[PDB]
RNA sequence: UUGACCUCAAAUCAGGUAGGAGUACCCGCUGAACUUAAGCAUAUCAAUAAGCGGAGGAAAAGAAACCAACCGGGAUUGC
RNA sequence: AUAUUGGCGAGAGACCGAUAGCGAACAAGUACAGUGAUGGAAAGAUGAAAAGAACUUUGAAAAGAGAGUGAAAAAGUACGUGAAAUUGUUGAAAGGGAAGGGCAUUUGAUCAGACA
RNA sequence: CGUGGAGGUCAGUGACGAAGCCUAGACCGUAAGGUCGGGUCGAACGGCCUCUAGUGCAGAUCUUGGUGGUAGUAGCAAAUAUUCAAAUGAGAACUUUGAAGACUGAAGUGGGGAAAGGUUCCACGUCAACAGCAGUUGGACGUGGGUUAGUCGAUCCUAAGAGAUGGGGAAGCUCCGUUUCAAAGGCCUGACAGGCCACCAUCGAAAGGGAAUCCGGUUAAGAUUCCGGAACCUGG
RNA sequence: AAACUUUCAACAACGGAUCUCUUGGUUCUCGCAUCGAUGAAGAACGCAGCGAAAUGCGAUACGUAAUGUGAAUUGCAGAAUUCCGUGAAUCAUCGAAUCUUUGAACGCACAUUGCGCCCCUUGGUAUUCCAGGGGGCAUGCCUGUUUGAGCGUCAUUU
């Protein structure tokens, strides 16, 4: 019964990860860091780069280099052969 | 000898088949880049130290600027011609 | 708490709107799997931790 | 046989690349081959397929009946010839999916592009 | 529908007077989506929109070239884009660029193209 | 791979009552949890030897050892009783070991060449093979081992004037130099004897 | 008084640049322990795993302040 | 030249074939637990094509019985084949604090072969 | 002997039904095991010489999944306590209404709030699940509706406190420090020249400080928010 | 004797083994070098005619324009003539473009969609006011410019 007196957060959220692991008291996230710059990234956990890394989500631009390259870094439009 | 932890690193040349095509094809693509040269520099014979090889000679790495200047030319124009040359 | 912040009724809305069962009219497509609503949820089973 | 270094011979691949290939390309898989009447006109074997076409079935149990594409449903790799359909028990009736490689066409409905197609493939249509 | 090439003629004007007329209809045919169950001209019309906008803002970008032309220091929008690395490096020009003495060096003892039979 | 199972916190509890000593795993809400992991035996588990590529793969032979085995599987066919119990229907031509012309070499054709082969005979080897095409027993078919028929002859060719590219589509059938002389064509599943057409030329050089 | 020069500064100064992710491979820095040594302690596991910095498509090294001790060889790297 | 469990595009296999193989062959690092660091799954198959059962009838409905589609409903979205524990109905048999097994035989059921 | 795969071979079996499975129906072999008939089933598979392996199970307080006895058993028993008729509908110990009976008895079984929860709030429709009975009811299910501010509050203040820049250390990730070994910032006339001032960031209280609003009415659901009326504060 | 218990056959049930498939996985090999301050990886919120998710996408929002292909999409609805064709599709390709709040994250801060500064311009009756719209304001460093300070050295003066 030690555990009506549990409405108190420690943790929210992070505008950058969106995970709930903002601390409050430290004002430090635990999962990448924020307010820091680096981004979390730890060897020992394999799982966690796995899990946060390239490839996951959207990838609006890094999708379309392969293409871009492919075709040589070009500028201009088609010719109406 | 494996008291260590050498199951990580091993290298396992499979591809010592795949490596040879490359190659091959390589020799291939830079001979037909320089079309008529023979893809090989003149290498001169030398004999060789370390008097268990002493009798044997040796493709060394290059002529000298003496022996060129015997020829009556020079490093300049050899290593375009085909030559090579050390100097050391 | 009712004293929300901003982000927090933007989240609210993002599941208010995620709970509701599956429109009919995909059951009848092609080689369609998806039957049931299975990320689906209630407020007093699950959590949403924020 | 394969005597190339950039194309599969491989279930796993081949499969996939019939299943999601685009409709540009089921375009292609879905052709047809022509009646010998046609095949001594134009002086091709085969085709793709088109909403205007009328053609004739030459296997399934449909054999003998014929007709015109009222549609063409790429996403289940099949055609819809009508005059060809099965009555529901309500009354209703259903169109009949069918691999334009089980028929034969009689008439074609040629655009601009479908002669210059058979000039593209050999064509001596008229 | 609406097609391109026939509003890359128009006049600005004409472009903005049509543009405002698709979105009156527009706010029309979203009341109307509430009457029925459902409108699919909308997207026709939508994507009207875009393709006017589309080619408004290729006209001024074009006229701003026009009007850069043929000088340095054009903006960071119209720069290429191509990548970083391949911006922070170097030019054909800048690699050609070779100190005399080697120029020298390539010009008198150049590789020459030789065989072997005789 | 070298992490099956590996992907697990598991770890042993102690001691219980409907209970193993085996690693159980870390967490709860998801069905894995407490489940066990960590061995030969368990389910999600690694296994016992995790394969390797380190294995001894290709074999070393001696070259003089297999040599000899190449002459005695090119001794094999001028006998016949070894090739009449491999396969290779041949009670109706008259001679073994078949030579033929060296204008065959010179053949673009498959069409001219199987037609040759029918005319020498080997009408029944590659009817054999062409009516012997039968799946494959197992899990070979999803590792594109799909169909299985019969072997037929090998044309030997001195020198390839075509010949080659006329015989490779043909089923059954298998051209080779009298240098390279694959013994895998030669004598498959060590069953010696199988059935040769050589050439004039290819006879004359294999002295 | 005026004024060259030096040094140190400010500018929403003109133009430019670096950070961060990724991180299999690669250059560096810092750097353990279990285990093993019938036990134990210098030692080994290890100039490794972890941590930190920094790059590329390869990097690093590199035309000798070298190996030698031979009729001397001849940059580097890998096998 | 050499290294390359990351990335991009490709080719193969004496590999695994759904409790194996990546942890995941399906809307998986998703659902889910945890304050959080982090932990972390189960889950494949109708049929060629829904032709996915209108219509008659009972019942409140689910549903059932009929009829019907289809090569088959002994495939009805609880869907390929559908084993075992375990469970029911029918048929046969036995039975006083044990059962099961072994050697031989009786009773009852059941059964293959040859007479030319 | 047997199993997954491989090289050959039996021009092998195979929709006129492969494999698997069931079978107190048969044959073989001492035995591992094989073979056959019938039924089911619907698409691949086997005999032989050789090869290669992740190769054979009663057991591991084994693993995963499933299923049994125990058993229609324990038990649904704290919270005084429910009763009668009508409607609904097919059906009411339980829903709704109405007549009685009781209770919390105002440091409540009342009405509002904080943290937390987040559409649970209200209607309509509806029960296959959930509400450890049943259910025509419901915080359950589907479809929708709904949260109105110059004045309540946050924002503003600073509290104990954490924390930039300067700078200095640290191999380094980043650390000590918070006005200090700083050229830190803006004006006031007044003809580019004179003159005065002195800080130091910034963050941290929906319960502390603090500018100002009341009533009545209104909805299925909110009001110091809307409507009707009537005042106030600040800055122009 | 029935019932009950118990063995078996058939039939049916629970349950999903076995068999046969398998757009997946691993392993090996080959080839190539391409993220980002011109604002990435990632996250958040929104987008479809009828959608919650996966996939795609950004208020131009399952997509715009360009090019090739040459008559679709498809569960329903509907635009369907655009079909001898400057033209369909959730096509492919992709070279112009848009890219919300965010993020290294950039005016200050950020458990807050809070608080400012500058400038061009539009509207509301406005010289003053209020609002809108557009573009801007990080830090360290480099080169250069423009502007200054210091008796720090120096030449020339009341
Ligand atoms: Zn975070």
């Amino acid at each position: 019964p030690s555990f009506g007196k549990r409405h108190n957060k420690s943790h929210t959220l992070c505008n950058r990860c969106g995970r709930r692991s903002f601390h409050v008291q430290k004002k430090t996230c635990s999962s990448c860091g924020y307010p820091a710059a680096k981004t979390r990234s730890y060897n020992w956990g394999a799982k966690a780069k796995r899990r946060h890394t390239t490839g996951t989500g959207r990838m609006r631009y890094l999708k379309h280099v392969s293409r871009r390259f492919k075709n040589g870094f070009q500028t201009g439009s088609a010719s109406k052969a | 000898h494996f008291r260590k932890h050498w199951q990580e690193r091993v290298k396992v040349h499979f591809d010592q088949a795949g490596k040879k095509v490359s190659r091959r094809n390589a020799r291939a693509t830079r001979a037909a880049k320089i079309a008529p040269r023979p893809l090989d520099l003149l290498r001169p014979v030398v004999r060789a130290p370390t008097v268990k090889y002493n009798r044997k000679v040796r493709a060394g790495r290059g002529f000298t600027l003496a022996e060129v200047k015997a020829a009556g030319l020079t490093a300049a124009y050899a290593r375009t011609i085909g030559i090579a040359v050390d100097h050391r | 708490a009712a004293q929300k912040s901003f982000r927090i009724k933007q989240k609210m809305a993002k599941a208010k709107k995620q709970n509701r069962p599956l429109p009919q009219w995909i059951r009848l497509r092609t080689n369609n799997t998806i039957r049931y609503n299975a990320k689906r949820r209630n407020w007093r089973r699950t959590k949403m931790n924020i | 046989a394969k005597q190339s270094l950039d194309v599969s011979s491989d279930r796993r691949k081949a499969r996939k690349a019939y299943f999601t290939a685009p409709s540009s390309q089921r375009r292609v898989l879905l052709s047809a081959p022509l009646s010998k009447e046609l095949r001594a006109q134009y002086g091709i074997k085969a085709l793709p397929i088109r909403r205007d076409d009328e053609v004739l079935v030459v296997r399934g149990s449909k054999k003998g009946q014929e007709g015109k594409i009222s549609s063409v449903y790429r996403l289940k790799f099949a055609v819809q010839v009508d005059k060809v359909t099965k009555e529901k028990v309500n009354g209703a009736s259903v169109p009949i999916n069918l691999h334009p490689s089980k028929l034969v066409i009689t008439k074609l409905h040629l655009d601009k592009d479908r002669k210059a197609l058979i000039q593209r493939k050999g064509g001596k249509l008229e | 529908g609406v097609k391109a090439y026939e509003l890359r003629t128009k006049s600005k004007e004409q472009l903005a007077s049509q543009l405002v007329d698709l979105k009156k209809e527009l706010a029309e045919l979203k009341v109307q989506k509430l009457s029925r169950p459902s409108l699919p001209k909308i997207k026709t019309v939508r994507k009207s929109i875009a393709c006017v906008l589309t080619v408004i803002n290729e006209q001024q970008r074009e006229a701003v070239r026009q009007l850069y032309k043929g000088k340095k220091y054009q903006p960071k929008d119209l720069r290429a884009k191509k990548t970083r690395a391949l911006r922070r490096a170097l030019t054909k020009f800048e690699a050609s660029q070779v100190t005399e003495k080697q120029r020298k060096k390539q010009i008198a003892f150049p590789q020459r193209k030789y065989a072997i039979k005789a | 791979s070298e992490k099956a199972g590996h992907q697990t916190s598991a770890e042993s509890w102690g001691t219980g009552r409907a209970v193993a000593r085996i690693p159980r795993v870390g967490g709860g809400g998801t069905g894995r949890s407490g489940q066990g992991a960590f061995g030969n035996m368990c389910r999600g588990g690694r296994m016992f030897a995790p394969t390797k590529t380190w294995r001894k793969w290709n074999v070393k032979v001696n070259h003089n050892e297999k040599r000899y085995a190449t002459a005695s599987a090119i001794a094999a066919t001028a006998v016949a009783s070894l090739v009449l119990a491999r396969g290779h229907r041949v009670e109706k031509i008259p001679e073994i070991p078949l030579v033929v012309s060296t204008d065959l070499e010179s053949i673009q054709k498959t069409k001219e060449a199987v037609a040759a082969l029918k005319a020498v005979g080997a009408h029944s080897d590659l009817l054999k093979v062409l009516k012997s095409k039968k799946l494959r027993a197992g899990k070979g078919k999803y590792r594109n081992r799909r169909w299985t028929q019969r072997r037929g002859p090998l044309v030997v060719y001195a020198e390839d004037n075509g010949i080659v590219k006329a015989l490779r589509n043909v089923p059954g059938v298998e051209t080779a130099n009298v240098a390279s002389l694959n013994l895998l064509q030669l004598a498959p599943g060590a069953h010696l004897g199988r059935f040769v057409i050589w050439t004039e030329a290819a006879f004359t050089k294999l002295d």
